[PDB]
């Protein structure tokens, strides 16, 4: 029902061309991005690829998922995503190589393992996750996006060779990349970190294994990282009872979600 | 006279000149008022800022004197300046301390309010106890806890186990034992006995306003990790 | 179909239970909020209220609107919204008294219009808009929620009154005073509540300041003796934004402009002022 | 050496962030002021810029509140009575600065780079005294600064670089004069645009650190100009 009529999308500047298709910097009710397919002759696979792909994205509505806005095919076939105000994660660690802080460098690794847990709850196979499409709105939250080939070592052996447990072999390579900042090629022994954790050395090692059957399920990767958050120290000095914010307002401010008198 | 005298420092509150803010608040206190919660809060933001401006300069001056091992002239150049802040810092607190004990603590009647100055009473003693040296150090450290324990006992007869003065006393209580007395074994005992006393509460209701109290509660769990990392 | 099976959501702390909003805290997949029913038995008004509000939050997918995540029905009727950290706009104005720049006074005023047309392009009447149902996400981008009276185009299903008891006296249409058999809520009756926000946003004051009670207010809304006195404007209100609010909160209910116009005017203020009113000096090294 | 002990006591009082006990001990190198070198010259500038810089920033908030009269209360005269309490030590914190300039620093400075520096700072503390003046003092102190600015120009137009940051900062500073003192943006726009274009031209051979801070004020000339073309 998210068909919007033809002649609505003020399209813009081309962002990259390649195997995925093409991307413009559109503008419909604020700036959006559009995953456009430049072709006009509809190949019979994309008669079938498009109708299932929007069947994926029609259900995912969550913070860490890049919010699906719209789609159209009547002048040309494309989909309308959201427009994150920031670079990718491939951008942060390889292109411009921005150094980060350890109390937050794993707090994006909570929030990429947080958001993909919403995918498997809706039983959705990502099948193509790398660092190159991990987006960072305002450098605070982390959005997951551009999961086109996503059907609602088996890849490098061709033994469908995909399940829930088939991306977590790659999901270790995401969190490995945060630690050392250099892509491999068994990336384990290079793991000299600044705070130098042990459970992160464990949980990196307990995902990238060869025996494909014994890979850990996902809601014990959310829960075994939120445990690791509380033992990495937030402050570097003691604190006191601060200068109190006596202003007359002290309640919890519920009035977004209800009325007020 | 009286109400306009409050207005003088309240005007200076957003004016960000805290020295005249502090001097206006002590001047109304000469009359016997049992001052309300629109006035007694103003001294804590004042006197923590008059002290903290000096104290945040103490922490870098005592740093930078140890940051060099060179000539004794430039070394003694630091120590002559490190006492100018130190001689300044003590004279601020007795203005507070000599105010509150002479009339205001005996006028601190109600135990929803009498606990509040007793928090602030020994707290400035700790501020002196960070810097005071020799046998002067031991005579206020034993006076800190003596000025702390007779408030924490009123927290047993206090109203609510989630009340933010009862939280902030415990947050000030536990931060003493690690920093000054250097007793890390009794450090995490006070926070655990105060956090888990509170998290087992707040189950039926928080109809009283409590967003001020939850940021204190995050502070308790925050600094506990470095206290337990050793 | 996001009917959420029971047991997934983990309710935590309560936040507020006042005028029918029994909001709570959750923890499913990051922190979420949950509004539940107060009483255990939904009356025919409660079940109808849930059976439209589960549909009106189905239909909105835009960043500057409050997200929607699910709904549960087995233990009690719950609505799984998002959880936006930050503070309301009304708390930012007349409680904490933050001195707002005039640059970020319109990027609040733009993104409450650049996102509210998504309710109007998808044709939703935000029936009860107030100045405190807007909310900021870490004080830089805005989010609007409180769809508790949200209706869709209802020429096919008739609705009764179900109104005239709210705290929205300071933003109340004269059509709301009339209460006709034709439903007085409309697209044209929606910009007036948008207008009195913009007056209360720009001048930094409280609307209808001289008011002891609602005795003199409601007599003179639809009569022509009470008016928002926008001539008490701030020191720096540019001439476009000074002039649209004149025609915005019109008494003539059809004279008020369309909503893609009131985005199209404020998008012309891009080149307005780069810096603050204080002209800078040499820097201190 | 009596000089270096007087600068070490004032090189840490800003590192400890207490400027008032540095301003009262940075001026003491002028009492034996044979030659102020540039490496301790601007140490005096950072001090006095920040000492009055708290007060005038405190001054603007009080004037913003006093004209927020809320009708006219029977209390805001105390806000005006408090208003004078800032102005009293506003006049007493500047008089030494301009006072110690013409006695010592100006009639010893052999380089013109120093001469434009001290005369600009001579002109500046009348400007911060211009807005507080409010009367016939407003129409007496600003011409003192005007000729102090006008004496500052000839040593900078000739006898200085086209891209020297003191000269670029001077027209940057003097542009702010004309609007909130003499009420003429047409002088202000026409004074700014020239040196704006004169330094963007021939950005060739300069080293980047001189390019660094000068772009920090050349872009400050842009956001100053755009307020002026808007009115």
């Amino acid at each position: 029902d998210w068909e919007i009529p033809d002649g609505q999308i003020t399209v813009g500047q081309r962002i990259g061309s390649g195997s995925f298709g093409t991307v413009y910097k559109g503008k419909w009710h604020g700036d959006v991005a559009v995953k456009m397919l430049n072709v006009t002759a509809p190949t019979p696979q994309q008669l079938q690829a498009f109708k299932n792909e929007v069947g994926v994205l029609r259900k995912t509505r969550h913070v860490n998922i890049l919010l699906f806005m719209g789609y159209s095919t009547k002048p040309q076939l494309a989909i309308v995503t959201q427009w994150c105000e920031g670079s990718s994660l491939y951008h942060h660690l390889h292109i411009i190589e921005t150094k980060f802080e350890m109390i937050k460098l794993i707090d994006i690794a909570r929030q990429t393992a947080q958001g993909m847990d919403y995918l498997h709850a809706k039983s959705i196979i990502h099948r193509d996750l790398k660092s190159n499409n991990i987006f960072l709105h305002e450098d605070l939250t982390v959005k997951i996006g551009d999961f086109g080939l996503a059907t609602v070592p088996e890849v490098i052996r061709m033994q469908n060779p995909y399940s829930f447990q088939s991306d977590v072999y790659a999901f270790g390579i995401v969190l490995y990349e945060l630690m050392t900042g250099q892509l491999p090629y068994s990336p384990d022994l290079s793991k000299v970190r600044s705070n130098c954790p042990k459970a992160m050395k464990r949980l990196m090692a307990e995902c990238l294994k060869k025996k494909r059957d014994e890979r850990p399920l996902f809601p014990q990767i959310l829960a075994s990282i939120e445990l690791l958050a509380r033992s990495l120290p937030k402050i570097h000095r003691s604190a006191s009872e601060p200068s109190l914010n006596r202003a007359g307002f002290q309640t919890e401010d519920f009035s977004l979600y209800a009325c007020a008198s | 006279d009286k109400e306009e005298l409050v207005q003088r420092a309240k005007l200076a509150e957003q004016a960000e000149r805290y020295d005249d803010m502090a001097a206006a608040m002590k001047e109304v206190t000469e009359t016997g008022v049992e001052l309300s919660n629109e006035e007694r809060n103003l001294l804590s933001v004042a006197y923590k800022n008059v002290v903290g401006a000096r104290r945040s300069s103490w922490r870098v001056i005592s740093s930078i004197e140890q940051k060099t091992e060179g000539s004794e002239r430039k070394q003694q150049m630091a120590k002559e300046y490190r006492v100018k802040v130190e001689k300044e810092l003590r004279e601020i607190c007795y203005d507070v301390l000599g105010l509150l004990d002479k009339h205001l603590i005996p006028k601190a009647s109600n135990p929803e309010s009498k606990v509040f100055y007793l928090k602030m009473k020994g707290d400035y003693y700790r501020y002196l106890a960070e810097v005071a040296t020799g046998e002067t150090r031991n005579s206020v450290v034993e006076d800190s806890q003596k000025a702390y324990q007779d408030a924490f006992e009123i927290s047993k007869a206090k109203m609510q186990p989630t009340h933010p003065i009862r939280l902030g006393l415990a947050l000030n209580f536990s931060v003493f034992y690690y920093e000054i007395l250097n007793s890390p074994d009794k450090a995490c005992q006070l926070a655990k006995q105060a956090f888990d006393d509170a998290i087992a509460e707040l189950d039926t209701l928080n109809e009283d306003s409590y967003k001020d109290s939850t940021l204190i509660m995050q502070l308790l769990r925050d600094n506990l990790t470095l206290w337990t990392s050793d």
